[PDB]
């Protein structure tokens, strides 16, 4: 069955999954406490889908999911709040200090013991499932926990499984706003994991989704709940295709293979179109036109970078709601039509097209408006290589004078792998230059003579 | 640019001998003619050739295309091209017991020795005769068969599960796992020649008991390297011998079976008809540039449409020299048979009789 | 009696097939579940050709379903058309291939293909007299491209004297869904050249401008593709399940199309097709459905034949007609395109004729054009693969799955040779000079 | 006594097999479920005549045929039409593949197995007869097992019965028109059983039967039963004479004697004058000299050969209907008069003459009008030359690039075969050439 697990780690990693555990609550009719009531409405079907949640005997839905973090505050928060009927009692809370914004407790101090318990519970529900497709992992770069603890739960999890997909939801650091001084250590120190272990990572910042909300949805002081309800829509959005029935349907190993030429460089780009407010629903057709439209511009984009910079390596869309396969054509053929939007020479076609009928439902409370067509697109392009640039420079700006190194080096991890990371990171930023380099010399021809 | 075309008619064995017999084949330049046994009345057949053999009895001192004479007009031009570094290909063509194979082989008394033995044992003194310091000879030899569009190896003695057939873009057609062996001396190549004919796959039929149910081709891969006492060493002399045993074309009349024997009937005509087609159609472009010069495009000659003559590709095109000999047989039986020959022979630079 | 095996694989085989088997079973008159309620006697004279009998007066498609993905087949069960199938027949896996050809070809479809195989013996020995085969697949795809190679392998290899036809949906130069597209088309064109004696070509945007320009629909889905391409697959066969004045079983089309054996690759087209509201205004007759037969637009391919010279063509209609006048249309149209036909063949147009037209049309033609126009198919194709294989854009997932880039390099070559293969045919006429 | 035996070959045989045993069922009083009612109303004749028909005990007339085919389509649509009560229920259909437009399947593959049972019931069929006269055999080149399966029942009927008139009614290639592509090949490869076995072969074409119903008959969108109907009108005014009493009756025996000068040359031309629509029946006196000069026209031939280009070297005209002798003496020597028609200078005479008083009848819902006098001419003349030579050099455009050769030799056909066929195709053509040279 197209059965997923999805791991949250850190702070920012249980509250996307608050959000997006109220959106699958939502989508699938299922209640805070567990019981769907159109169960005997209905009468059949398979509504509470095995996708993410697990039933029991007595018709109560227990998703599948691991929480973890390294205070017990937020899962708490969790563990009182609406939802405490949903969840298993097994959180995985580490009753004791945090991380503290820095990456060696999280990976070599703390990080330990806590990791057995995880291991554990990943294997129970892994056993429970059949036909296990791959992992969600919703972290943070530049926390504490979210980085460290996420790296040793990778490299656990690469050598356990192996072959089993591996999706990163992270929150790289934004190029202005910061919440944290020590920020830039944590994120280079994982470049290493989401390089090596990880399939494909999708990167967010809060400043883009920031500036989407002030300019979309005319939100003025937007708060974290917003920026996770978005999140949970694109995490909805790819995954929709192994649920609900389409035309087109795409599996994760489809997407994967479809996105990702070489397998060094799976750092897509996620973006939803039809993000308006409910004022503004209304003066607009919202037709498949417009939608497509609207991914491919740069001011709508979840990092900072402009695609106009780079070139557009690959691209797959995935539509909801009331969709027929002509009009994504006719967008497709238009989109190829501008010059704006460049393509590399050794992909020509350059596209892939999900297309599924459920349409996306609307949070109450939330500010989306109700809509009846939608689309997600994950870009891969060489534009995220300025995203990192950026950060790069920062750490340089912090090594040189080897400030706050004593933190990390006292907690037991060697103060050469700093460089190291660095290494690693710079190779990978030539590795996508490399492939935007527009065809190769081909010096090599002859010529043809007349008799 | 050489295609040439050869036929040979046996002469009367043992058993027609001692039966009432009848010769219906006549001999004249380069014209081979045949008459019809009961309707000789009506018209003779006749078809011209580069090459003609002659033979109706055993001693014939005068005038007779002995062993060691085919092999001079046929085995040792190629032995020379392959020599100077051409591909070389001989066919040996005709129905079952035409006496192909005689010419392929021929007797191992050491009297009347076939065309095989003839070229290797002038191959070996031609290597040791030309055997200096600097000259380096390397000789190394396979053999395989067809069934049904399936290679088999006959030298190893392994299982004869049917194997795969790829083609490199530089190095050309080959098999996979295809054995070769090196070999120094006549009695090294002789036990591989007996160790392979005794593993050909062969059945019984109404026309004959040991009929051909897969061609045969003996590929001999031959080296000479210059390595002196300096840098620019190249090789620039690298050849392949080949030596295609064909089976006998069949008719449904005398096939009255269905099935395996008939599936085995329509591949062999089938190769044979490709193979034909291939040659002829190598030929015309063989005639055409030698005299006009002119590059009249690649005019690709298709060698896909059969395994037989992918396999070829590198003894067949290119600078490559091919010829094949046509067994006819002049007893009064088989007339059809020894036309059919004809008309098969008949392409490959057709000569009209003069 | 010549009797009929269908097999399906992959969403869009699946989806043809289920249109197809509806186009039919409206044909014979056969219920949803399976029961007769037909008025005319010829429909049960031969409908085994397609059917099988079951004990309470039912009728049960020889059809077999195959996919690695159970979502497709819980679509067709659960339609209105999902209990006339049979559901041994209902062959599936999990986690399909995913437009990886290596998947379906070695790793995953090797699972299923001795399932199907079994499934297609068991059809095979209850057939009295077997015909040949019909496989209709997505060639641009990912399960059904490799695992349908490899079922015309397995199936070529145990009957080798059955015709095997292909109905085969190729990528598109413009309407391209999956990036990886140009690899699984090589790699199964490669096949498709050595195990099949014919193989119909459909293109989406031949079908997508046949909806837009002819029918005038305003959102055709991918129900009308199938539509057309189960209409054209019923004229097909049309001669072997009623009487007509000329006969013409699939092998008479093998034997009168191809000239050589690796030519065996087709154009078809259907006629009339007349928007559904300009009917009243344009008159049935032979002259009028031949000219739309032959017209460039029409063609299910998107192929321009005017860019190349027909090989061969064959016309079979349906309904009462004057054999006079099929003859000296075909004259007429030889005649007039005199530069678009090869000369090495005088008289290269096949012709049969059938009595019982469509249900509610007087009458109707099929064409299936052999043309060397149809290398272009090939060559955009190659030209994408050259581009995305000489820096190695997604190798690695094929790599992965037990592949080296030797078979890459045979597949194009194999695929370049067709295509010179049909160019010589476009241009050698007659002559010395050259 | 007269007894003949029709073999229907091929879906064209099988279908003017339909049209002929329909014209016999009318023209004799039978009704298609065998009975006749006239045997109680007259009570005595042999208007079930032997030549065609076997009475049994019951008074029930089987027809004296064998339809065979290897395709179940066409004989299952006999079997199920309207005339399934009259023939045996041995119909001998192999129930298995088509021979696929395909010489090489309907001789040597697939021909085999059927040609048993075939000559089974031919076999059956003599014994049952006394005084058998010869086999009439239907069929048509360019078909599948038309050609093939032909060609194999003719060799073994030559084995087994030696002696004994074969005649063919074949349909010809159309020089134009054509319903398939593979026609000359299949054509061509019976040019060796229609010259060694057949002793006499009427050749027809489409082309030219379709011209003839465009123009005399007044009709213009015409079908196969059309021309079916004409062939059957011209097979029973070939056997009238066998049937029916006449001042002069022409057996097939002196028929071949007059038109074959030598054994290699017996292809003449089938025609029949009096082709005329009902609303053109009227203000036309229909005449014998009239119907005689019409079947010299060219325009009116069944094949598409003008006889202007070459010689007459026979005819033979069999008259039926109030025709005395007299006005046929008349319009014999008017023919002779004529400069336009050329005859060979070693043939003074020129003709040969049968009468007969049965009329032609007039099918229900046919097209021809009725009429008191017709007449079949038979010519044997050099001008079928050309509608060989047409067929010939289509052969050659195929076979120089060996386009669909392949289908053939797959099937257990030797490739040179070919050649030999063509040799031989052109050997006839010489032989032509040399009989319309003038003497010295
Ligand atoms: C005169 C009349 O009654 O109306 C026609 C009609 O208006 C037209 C426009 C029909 C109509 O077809 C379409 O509108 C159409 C739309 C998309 C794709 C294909 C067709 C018709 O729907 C289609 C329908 O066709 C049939 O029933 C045929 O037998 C056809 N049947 C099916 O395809 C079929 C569909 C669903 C369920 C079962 C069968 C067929 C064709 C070939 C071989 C076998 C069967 C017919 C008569 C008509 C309508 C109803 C309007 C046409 O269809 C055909 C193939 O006959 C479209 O152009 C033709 C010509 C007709 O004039
Ligand atoms: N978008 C979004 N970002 C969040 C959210 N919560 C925390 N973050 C981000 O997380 C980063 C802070 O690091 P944390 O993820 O909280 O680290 P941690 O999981 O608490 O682990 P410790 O550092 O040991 O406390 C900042 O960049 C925040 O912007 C959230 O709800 N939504
Ligand atoms: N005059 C006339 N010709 C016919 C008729 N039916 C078929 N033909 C001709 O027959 C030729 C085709 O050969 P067929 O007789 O159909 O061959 P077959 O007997 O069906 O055998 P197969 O080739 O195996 O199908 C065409 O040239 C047709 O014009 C008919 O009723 N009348
Ligand atoms: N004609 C037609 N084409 C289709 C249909 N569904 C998908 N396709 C085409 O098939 C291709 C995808 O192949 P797919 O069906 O996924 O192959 P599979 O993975 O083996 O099932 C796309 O390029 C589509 O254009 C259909 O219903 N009809
Ligand atoms: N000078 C000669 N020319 C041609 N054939 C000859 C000559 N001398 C002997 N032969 C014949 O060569 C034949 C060899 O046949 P063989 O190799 O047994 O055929 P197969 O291998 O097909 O069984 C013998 O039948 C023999 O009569
Ligand atoms: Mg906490
Ligand atoms: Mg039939």
């Amino acid at each position: 069955m197209r059965e997923c697990i999805s791991i949250h780690v850190g702070q920012a990693g249980v509250q996307i999954g608050n959000a997006c555990w109220e959106l699958y609550c939502l989508e699938h009719g299922i209640q805070p406490d567990g019981q769907m009531p159109s169960d005997k409405t209905i009468g059949g079907g398979d509504d509470s889908f095995n996708t993410f949640f697990s039933e029991t005997g007595a018709g109560k839905h227990v998703p599948r999911a691991v929480f973890v973090d390294l205070e017990p505050t937020v899962i708490d928060e969790v563990r009182t709040g609406t939802y405490r009927q949903l969840f298993h009692p097994e959180q995985l809370i580490t009753g004791k200090e945090d991380a503290a914004n820095n990456y060696a407790r999280g990976h070599y101090t703390i990080g330990k013991e806590i990791i057995d318990l995880v291991l554990d519970r990943i294997r129970k529900l892994a056993d429970q499932c059949t036909g296990l497709q791959g992992f969600l992992v919703f972290h943070s770069f530049g926390g504490g926990t979210g980085s460290g603890f996420t790296s040793l739960l990778m490299e656990r999890l690469s050598v356990d499984y192996g072959k089993k997909s591996k999706l990163e939801f992270s929150i790289y650091p934004a190029p202005q706003v910061s919440t944290a001084v020590v920020e830039p250590y944590n994120s280079i120190l994982t470049t290493h994991t989401t390089l090596e272990h990880s399939d494909c990572a999708f990167m967010v910042d809060n400043e883009a989704i920031y500036d989407i909300c002030r300019r979309n949805l005319d939100i003025e002081r937007p708060t974290y709940t917003n920026l996770n309800r978005l999140i949970s829509q694109i995490v909805s959005s790819i995954t929709a295709s192994l649920r609900f029935d389409g035309a087109l349907n795409v599996d994760l190993t489809e997407f994967q293979t479809n996105l990702v030429p070489y397998p060094r460089i799976h750092f897509p780009l996620a973006t939803y179109a039809p993000v308006i407010s409910a004022e503004k629903a209304y003066h607009e057709q919202l037709s498949v036109a417009e939608i497509t439209n609207a991914c491919f511009e740069p001011a709508n984009q979840m990092v900072k970078c402009d695609p106009r910079h780079g070139k557009y390596m690959a691209c797959c869309l995935l539509y909801r709601g009331d969709v027929v396969p002509k009009d994504v054509n006719a967008a497709i053929a238009t989109i190829k039509t501008k010059r704006s939007i460049q393509f590399v020479d050794w992909c020509p076609t350059g596209f892939k097209v999900g297309i599924n009928y459920q349409p996306p439902t609307v949070v109450p409370g939330g500010d989306l408006a109700k809509v009846q067509r939608a689309v997600c697109m994950l870009s891969n392009t060489t534009a995220i290589a300025e995203a990192w640039a950026r950060l790069d420079h920062k750490f340089d700006l912090m090594y040189a004078k080897r400030a706050f190194v004593h933190w990390y080096v006292g907690e037991g991890m060697e103060e050469g792998e700093f460089s190291e990371a660095r290494e690693d990171m710079a190779a990978l930023e030539k590795d996508y230059e490399e492939v935007g380099v527009d065809s190769v010399e081909g010096e090599g021809e002859e010529e043809g003579e007349e008799y | 640019a050489s295609v040439k075309v050869a036929v040979r008619v046996r002469p009367f064995n043992s058993r027609e001998m001692s039966r009432d017999s009848k010769c219906i084949i006549q001999m004249s330049g380069s014209t081979t003619t045949i008459v019809n046994p009961k309707q000789p009345k009506e018209t003779p057949k006749s078809f011209s050739f580069d090459y003609s053999y002659w033979s109706h009895t055993s001693p014939e001192d005068i005038n007779y295309a002995s062993q060691k004479q085919v092999y001079r007009d046929i085995g040792e031009e190629m032995l020379q091209h392959a020599f100077e570094g051409y591909n070389v290909c001989i066919f040996a063509y005709g129905q079952t017991g035409a006496g192909k194979s005689y010419t392929m082989m021929g007797k191992q008394e050491k009297d009347q020795q076939g065309i095989i033995p003839q070229l290797c044992e002038d191959l070996f003194s031609r290597i040791n005769d030309t055997t200096n310091d600097n000259m380096s000879y390397s000789v190394e030899v396979s053999y395989m068969e067809i069934y049904c569009e399936r290679v088999r190896d006959l030298l190893n003695p392994k299982n004869k599960g049917n194997l795969r057939v790829r083609e490199h873009p530089l190095l050309g057609p080959y098999v996979e796992d295809l054995s070769k062996l090196a070999v120094t001396s006549y009695n090294d190549i002789q036990d591989l020649m007996d160790s392979g004919n005794k593993a050909r796959t062969v059945a019984a039929t109404n026309m004959n008991e040991t009929s051909s149910r897969s061609h045969a081709v003996f590929n001999i891969i031959f080296t000479q390297k210059r390595h002196d006492a300096e840098t620019n060493i190249t090789t620039e002399k690298v050849s392949k011998i080949s030596l295609v045993d064909l089976a006998g074309s069949e008719r449904a009349d005398s096939t009255g079976a269905k099935g395996t024997r008939l599936k085995e009937g329509a591949n062999i005509n089938k190769s044979l008809t490709t193979l034909g087609k291939v040659i002829s159609a190598l030929a015309e472009m063989d005639s055409g540039p030698n005299k006009n010069k002119k590059k009249k495009k690649t005019d690709f000659i298709l060698y896909r449409d059969s395994v037989l003559t992918w396999l070829l590709r590198e003894n067949l095109g290119g600078n490559s020299r091919t010829a094949m000999v046509a067994a006819l047989s002049p007893a009064d039986i088989n007339y059809d048979e020894t036309l059919s020959t004809l008309r098969y022979a008949d392409r490959a630079k057709q000569i009209r009789c003069n | 009696m010549r009797e009929i095996v269908h097999i399906q694989a992959g969403q869009c085989g699946n989806q043809i097939g289920a249109k197809f088997w509806e186009v039919i079973s409206d044909e014979h008159g056969i219920d949803p579940t399976g029961s007769y309620h037909g008025d005319s006697d010829l429909q049960l004279e031969r409908i085994n050709v397609y059917y099988n009998e079951a004990t309470g007066n039912k009728y049960v498609p020889r059809a077999i379903l195959v996919d690695l993905e159970p979502g497709t087949m819980d679509s067709v069960r659960s339609g209105p058309f999902g209990q006339i199938f049979r559901p041994d027949n209902f062959v599936f896996g999990q986690s399909g291939a995913g437009n990886n050809w290596a998947k379906g070809h070695y790793t995953e479809g090797a699972e299923l293909v001795d399932s199907v195989l079994d499934v297609v013996r068991k059809e095979s020995e209850s057939c009295d007299c077997l015909q040949g085969f019909q496989l209709t697949h997505s060639l641009g795809g990912g399960t059904g491209s490799g695992m349908g190679t490899l079922l015309i392998s397995k199936i070529r290899e145990e009957y080798p004297d059955r015709i095997m036809n292909t109905f085969s949906v190729m990528p598109s130069p413009k309407v391209s869904d999956t990036v990886v597209e140009p690899y699984n088309a090589t790699l199964s064109v490669h096949q498709l050249v050595e195990n099949t004696d014919e193989t119909y070509c459909i293109d989406n945007e031949a079908l997508y401008d046949i909806c837009f320009r002819t029918l005038k629909l305003t959102t055709p889905t991918y129900g009308d593709l199938n539509h057309l391409v189960s209409a054209t697959m019923s004229g097909v066969t049309t001669c072997l399940r009623f009487p007509g004045q000329l006969n013409a079983d699939l092998r008479k089309l093998a034997v009168n199309m191809v000239p050589f054996p690796r030519l065996h690759f087709f154009m078809p087209g259907f006629a009339p097709l007349t928007s559904r509201g300009s009917q009243q205004y344009r008159a049935l007759t032979v002259p009028e459905l031949t000219q739309q037969m032959f017209d460039s637009k029409n063609m299910m391919a998107a192929c321009d034949p005017r860019h190349g010279r027909y090989l061969t063509v064959a016309a079979i209609f349906r309904g009462r007609m004057s054999m006079k006048e099929v003859d000296e249309q075909m004259l007429n149209v030889q005649n007039k395109n005199s530069s678009y036909f090869v000369e090495w063949i005088p008289n290269n147009v096949k012709t049969a004729v059938c009595d019982i037209p469509p249900r509610g049309l007087k009458m109707s033609a099929t064409f299936i054009g052999n043309s060397t126009a149809i290398q272009e198919l090939f060559k955009r194709i190659s030209e994408q693969f050259t581009a995305m294989f000489r820096r190695k854009a997604f190798l690695h997932w094929y790599t992965g799955e037990g592949m080296d880039e030797m078979e890459f390099t045979e597949a194009e070559s194999n695929m370049n040779d067709l295509v010179s293969e049909y160019q010589q045919y476009q241009d050698a006429t007659a002559d010395e000079q050259g």
